[PDB]
């Protein structure tokens, strides 16, 4: 039940993200054309790092390790690259950005382990000045995303991540 | 003397330079709101870059909001300067010569912007009048239907930023000349900073604000009444720096103390230590009277800007005000008379100290246990916390007898009590955290060097060549507020990491306070570990918030004194020189206020990039360049005029980082400038690569774009990097002599002179 | 000469008078937002009057937002004044004596506030410098953590309002003295206003903005090139009033035309009539270039405040700019040279008129039918309409062949095209409405009297006794913007209803334009039906927005010239006199802008109540008194000092009405003042009761609270009202002589002098 | 179905009114202790005037006729009094206001026939600085009310009003 609690302290406006279940998020990630996995330093928690690695490996998703989360991906066998999150949000709005690997922009970004007040400010520009889709699979309900999980506890977040991995 | 093309600039006078800057560093807009609410045609929904009823779109509205923030910060600094200058002229006189230190360019920002070289105090009035006029025009531009394009709003924001720098320079020059401040002293005295440095057995005066004139009158009364050793006067925010700099050209330690930043105001009030609180100016909490009347702490206002809804007893007798305060008729008063305030505040503290004994908001152990047991874990406090602290988990741990979670939360918390107003159990979460960390609070002591002021010309000549060539890895200006994302130690970690690598770290404001609060394993602060001159490996503190003009003028003077340029009305040329040659970067890890935005924008207009904390994305505007595009990184050679390619550095003008490790990497990378020699480039590349491997775990992906010669590579790891260039990028290196024969795109020319302007190019 | 106690006032100087005002008229706060977004600690949820991270609550934040709006309006008027004065001094000279008309008090607001009596043009510079200084201080107060109480924000808002009035007075005085404006002429020429007054077979220049400096240059070029009868120059907003007042002291009709208010800008652009659009300053749409490039309408900016993102060709040759515009390289340019602009704009219109023939955004009949048939009635346009017009119903009617619904919607619409950006069928709703009302648009013509300027002292002597005693029912100042709730005819209806009852109706700004657009059954406008002097039954137009200072100074001169007070530095005494004796009320039925808020606040500080439209609740702050409480309506007698009860009038200082009928009733009731004689009270009560019965259907419930004598009752219906007092309220009236013997609570004393101040009471 | 469409152009904040059915609104009006019926000039529409009169008569609700809607209540046998809507909102926040009849303040106000941008600005103060409840029974969804009908067409508004009258 990732769609129950969608409480916010403050609101950006009338528009808000759609609360989704694990099945819907799994379908959206599996049917994505050119997805990107944007992860902040919050992913370095041991219970989140293995889940993120398994999600990325299950679908061969390139990883944008913003902040200082890159050290948690060096040993793993994934395609992860460092980029400043603000610069990544600026570059996603440019249609002719070559991308991290130089093969074109991305149409869907999966967000995990981010500070609410930071990912929300990046997603504001991303959603208002581009056509990229955003799926927040974190434990905080993100308003500025396109699709997002609701407010969850850490145990519930882990269970939801396992559910998403099962259907991936 | 010679004059530049832009004296007393306006919006149209600086539009070409701003457009040149914005061609490279495109403005990224991060709207804080989907709606505009300026006029009654609205509120207008602008989601999707739609337009309002006036025709303005989302980008324009975000630019207008950022411009309003910048002009607000400029207004604060300018009003401070005007009030200070008027008081100084009324007391000391306008014929008093300016005494900033040992230098010839007394006012670098003023000379750069207005083309003036003031000699006495009276000469600073026309500068203030021009600043007020330009502020009026810029504020008029805020009206509905006054500008349609976002780029012109950005240009006007740049103009407001440089006006803010001029105002700060005026204010600091006036106060240093008049109040006997240290005159560019490399060795100014160390002062005590911290909540635990206050002796609570004595009557306590607490000064909050930024203006120090009334504080100086109180200090004069305390000194001439021999009350320095019988009372304790502490200050919060930049007014603490100002009082600790007062009459310290004799270089003896001060007796006034520094309590902390804005984050410590409510914690200090709740502790019950203060006996009388006197507020002066900006950065003052609005609930001081409500939270102080519970603990019987009187509040005295001293400025018209912050009256605080208190009664105005300015003309009333001091003893009458004391008696009404003691009886409890009023929680405080407004005193606009400086002599009367200086007499009243110490006497009020003296007569209030025996009345309020043991009064505090800190819960008792049984009370704390009951408050912890009251919680039901509904999660509203965590939702309402600006820092997203896991309050319910800490309280759940406290229910079991463990208080380490709340103790850890204490440093991250900014003392805003936004969590207390959403709890349905009425749990004083801030007080609970303070009770849990009462030992660490008692141990909160540290040392900070007093505000030295500006940088003298001799040090400028000593360090100019080192800085322009890169022998010194660069200047890190750690400034700004205390809205830190993950505690107050990040600035200390960054400052230590960059002082260990022989950078020039210049600090000011609340960040200097937070840097001085932490000691090493032995027990010394960075200020006593490293000297306080202007040279490699030295951390110097310029002073209060208005002292950032000294850092900007230090960059100006590096451009002028060394390279022999003319400052007068020459903003574009000096800014281009600073952007192309001087390796200076600023850092505001906890910026929240409008003054921070104004200072950052002014630094940008002068050509100084800036890193900011994750909370600074709420400013709605950054300046980021596109590295993949190659037409953006092209300049002209000043000797002839041909097209010259430059490395993508700095890659931004304003950016926000997430963690302090990434901030360290960004600061190391953004000190790289064109026109660096082989040794300077080698040093900067070494530091950048080492920091990237240490914090991020990888060698930077675009490290090869900054290599023009085999001497550009680090000397210690030259061979492995040459092999990497040979393999990864398929370059051509001659292994017989270990030299680069083919591969680099920008050839190395020692006498190349990169410039962004063709008018002065020959 | 004698000086009052408050020359060059600051926030602390006027705090007692503001507190006296707020004791009676409590500030009602209507927050437009549940959150504050000023700094990066936020956004802070303040729902339920909670406090933010800085400690500021909902009431404080709403007060700060209103204060920011007021200072923005003050800044606009002050910047206009400074630019105008600088240009005037640079051209004509600073030694030029001020020529406002036939009076001795040339600058009433200036003398009242700063205690100065300027004689030449140079004497106005120090006033502007003081205004800029105070604006800087007030804008500095906007910073986070700079004020905690809402009442002090309200005091600073009053100070900003009176500063705004001073700035408007300076600007209007300078332009009237220099540009040959009519000098207090009761018989100023009638000028043509309306969209349909423009001859579209000629080259058309359209001037938008408020500054006329550049326009006057264009007019000089047209006059000396004998192009007045070959071209057509029209203006929108207050710049139209300024150009139609240019050099009209000779009292001959002007040749420039008035097109309409801000609501007409996009409609006129979409019609395709304009050939060249030139924009100067505030009240200019931000989508002029985007909507004009579709119809090949070039845009020329002429001020640094609005540079519109266009290229700056100020130093380029005129012919090069003309050729670049003609070829289509650029949609316009910025021209900061006044001679060059005055040459360029007429030539550009001349060379663009033959190029764009028949180009318009108005749909064809078949295109209109297809667009109407495209709609699916989803209701997003109605949701997005600021006026909540039933667009889907009008389109559904249009599908069946009926276009009366859209024609009716045309007048209510403000031409903002906020409905077009939410339609998924891409229907140009604004253009559809314009097509449906193309006949009514073609019939849109009218007459408006030119801006006379200030009111001479002779008329002040003539009307002072009648106004103070109540012989004249009062002054209605119909001013403000064009954000009307239900069309532009409401101001006309109110003005006619009050001119028929012999009020003194003074108009200015867009409201005068909208009043002059409607004719009676015969075909005459109110301006030609009623004379334009300052007396009962006369509607006079002061001019542009900066002319409201003339209405405020007319109230100040009624206080000074008649009662023999001293204006110099005497804001409190003069404002108290105006509040207690002068029956003046203002009406801003369509106020949206920040200048409107500043003007209203300045009028409130001077003691003039104001009614506003339903959209003005978005300003977040009204000033309303409590009628049920009796301690609020108590003053002191100026002769002795005893407590004197006064009727609850005015019952508000700023209020918002819903419909124009209720607005008429409120204006009639709020002209009642204390110290009215029996005849004046009889007249005011008669008008109030008659309007209440006509528009609300009932006799006012509290009508008896304004009766002190049997002569106070209306003469025609004295007996029935006496019987009502006898029955409903159980009073005691002697039927033998038809006199009131018992029942009134306030006795009638002819020589009673009600005052709110005890310092000048004896 | 008065709880389906609750769309807004702009949002005042996170807090919003609860969309209710005709049964819930009828119960709330019938169980009110001291209700007030605030009506604007929009009630003068012939189909709304009789409905408002019947609602007020069914429960003896005093009427505050703000704006210029008073002429539509003079002939009927209801207790209606004129008051400026802004002044009424100011007076409702004062706990010691005697009221229209002088018998004390009101705990519930029923709102009908109001402009959205005007009633919303009055209700902002009413809900943020008082404890009065507000029930909007108009055809526009009001955010700042406590309980409110959703967006409705005129025919649906009339049908909902008849449903409320039936259960009154
Ligand atoms: S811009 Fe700020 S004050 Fe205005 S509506 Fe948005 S959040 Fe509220
Ligand atoms: S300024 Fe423009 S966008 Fe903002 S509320 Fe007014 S009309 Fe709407
Ligand atoms: S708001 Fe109060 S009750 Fe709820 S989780 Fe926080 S401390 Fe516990
Ligand atoms: S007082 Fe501290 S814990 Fe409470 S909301 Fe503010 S920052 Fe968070
Ligand atoms: S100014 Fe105060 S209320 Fe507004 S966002 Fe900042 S901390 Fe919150
Ligand atoms: S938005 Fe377009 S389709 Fe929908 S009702 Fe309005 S005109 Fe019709
Ligand atoms: S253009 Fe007219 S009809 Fe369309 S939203 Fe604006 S006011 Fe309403």
């Amino acid at each position: 039940d990732t769609t129950k609690n969608t409480k916010l302290f403050t609101s950006y406006g009338v528009k808000t993200s759609k609360a989704i279940t694990t099945e819907v998020a799994a379908k959206l990630i599996s049917k994505a054309k050119r997805p990107l996995f944007v992860v902040g330093t919050g992913v370095l928690d041991p219970e989140l790092l293995d889940r993120a690695v398994k999600i990325a490996k299950a679908k061969n998703i390139p990883i944008a390790a913003t902040g200082s989360s890159m050290p948690g991906f060096v040993d793993k066998d994934v395609n992860a690259k460092y980029i400043n999150l603000h610069q990544l949000g600026f570059y996603l709005t440019d249609p002719d950005w070559p991308g991290l690997d130089g093969n074109g922009n991305y149409d869907t970004i999966i967000l995990l382990g981010h500070k609410k007040y930071y990912i929300n400010q990046v997603l504001s520009a991303v959603k208002n000045f581009s056509d990229v889709k955003s799926i927040s699979i974190d434990r905080n309900y993100i308003q500025n995303a396109t699709m997002s999980f609701g407010n969850l506890s850490k145990a519930d977040h882990i269970a939801a991540l396992d559910e998403v991995i099962d259907l991936l | 003397g010679p004059m530049g093309p832009t004296p007393f600039p306006t919006a149209a006078t600086v539009r070409d330079w701003s457009f040149t800057l914005f061609d490279r560093y495109e403005p990224v807009y991060t709207p804080m709101c989907d709606q505009c609410c300026y006029c009654t045609f609205g509120p207008c929904n602008l989601e999707g870059n739609r337009r309002g009823a006036c025709g303005l779109d989302m980008k324009g509205q975000a630019a207008r909001e950022f411009f309003l923030r910048c002009i607000t910060g400029c207004a604060c600094h300018s009003a401070h300067g005007r009030h200070l200058l008027d008081h100084i002229i009324s007391i000391f006189g306008e014929d008093m010569p300016i005494n900033m230190g040992a230098s010839n360019v007394i006012a670098p920002n003023i000379q750069l912007i207005t083309g003036r070289q003031p000699k006495t105090l009276g000469d600073l009035k026309p500068i203030m009048e021009y600043v007020e006029e330009e502020l009026g025009q810029l504020l008029a531009t805020v009206h509905a239907g006054q500008e349609g394009a976002a780029i012109d709003y950005d240009n006007k924001a740049m103009l407001a930023g440089i006006l803010d720098h001029v105002g700060m320079e005026v204010s600091d020059i006036a106060q240093v000349t008049a109040l006997g401040f240290p005159k560019s002293d490399p060795e100014a005295p160390l002062v005590e900073v911290g909540m635990g440095t206050l002796d609570a057995s004595k009557p306590v005066i607490i000064a909050i604000g930024h203006n120090v004139a009334g504080v100086t009158y109180i200090m004069d009364y305390m000194e001439d009444n021999n009350l320095t050793d019988k009372m304790e006067i502490g200050g919060l925010c930049c007014t603490a720096f100002d009082m600790t700099r007062y009459k310290r050209e004799d270089r003896k330690p001060p007796y006034a103390k520094i309590v902390g930043t804005i984050s410590k105001e409510l914690k200090v009030v709740r502790s019950g230590i203060p006996d009388v609180i006197v507020i002066d100016e900006q950065c003052v909490r609005a609930d001081l009277v409500e939270e102080g009347k519970k603990l019987k702490i009187p509040v005295i206002a001293s400025n018209e800007k912050v009256m605080y809804g208190l009664p105005d007893r300015t003309n009333d007798d001091v003893d009458a005000i004391i008696e009404d305060i003691k009886t409890g008729k009023i929680p405080g008063c407004v005193m606009l008379d400086y002599e009367k305030l200086g007499e009243l505040v110490p006497r009020l503290a003296m007569e209030m100290a025996p009345l309020r004994e043991g009064i505090s908001a800190i819960p008792s152990d049984e009370e704390m246990a009951s408050l912890v047991a009251k919680c039901v874990a509904c999660g509203e406090c965590a939702l309402a916390c600006p820092e997203e602290l896991d309050i319910p988990d800490a309280i759940q741990a406290a229910k079991e007898g463990d208080f380490t979670a709340l103790d850890f939360l204490h440093d991250l918390c900014v003392g805003c009590r936004r969590c207390e107003q959403v709890c349905n159990k009425e749990i004083p979460i801030l007080s609970v955290i303070d009770k849990a960390a009462q030992k660490a609070i008692a141990e909160e002591k540290g040392l900070v060097r007093a505000g030295r002021g500006q940088v003298s010309d001799a040090e400028i000549r000593a360090e100019g060549l080192n800085l322009v060539m890169g022998t010194t890895p660069g200047v890190i200006a750690i400034i700004g507020c205390a809205n830190y994302p993950a505690g107050s130690k990040d600035v200390y970690r960054i400052a230590e990491e960059f002082l260990n690598r022989n950078y020039i770290v210049a600090v000011s404001g609340c960040s200097a306070m937070d840097i001085g609060m932490y000691k090493d394993a032995d027990g010394k602060t960075l200020y006593e570990r490293f000297p306080g001159r202007f040279e490699r490996g030295n951390i110097l503190n310029t002073g209060s918030c208005v002292s950032n003009s000294h850092i900007s003028g230090t960059c100006h003077k590096v451009a002028a004194i060394f390279a022999g340029r003319n400052l007068s009305g020459n903003l574009a040329e000096i800014a281009d020189y600073t952007l192309n040659r001087v390796g200076a970067v600023g850092l505001a890890w906890g910026a929240y206020s409008q003054k921070a935005a104004a200072i950052g924008t002014g630094c940008n207009m002068y050509g100084i990039p800036a890193v900011l904390g994750p909370h600074s994305g709420k400013y709605r505007r950054a300046l980021i360049a596109k590295t993949y595009d190659e037409n953006k990184w092209k300049v002209y050679d000043s000797r002839n005029g041909s097209e010259l390619d430059i490395p993508p550095s700095p890659e931004f003008l304003i950016t926000t980082a997430e963690t302090w490790q990434e901030a360290c990497v960004l600061l190391a990378k953004n000190c790289i400038r064109p026109s660096d020699n082989n040794m300077g480039r080698s040093i900067k590349l070494t530091h950048w690569i080492e920091l990237s491997e240490k914090y991020l775990g990888v060698l930077p992906e675009d490290w090869w774009k900054f290599v023009r010669h085999e001497a550009d590579l680090p000397l210690s790891r030259r061979e492995e990097l040459l092999k990497k260039l040979e393999t990864e990028h398929g370059w051509e290196i001659d292994w017989k002599k270990k030299k680069i024969i083919s591969g680099p795109k920008i050839k190395f020319d020692v006498s190349s002179q990169p410039t962004n302007l063709k008018r002065l190019c020959k």
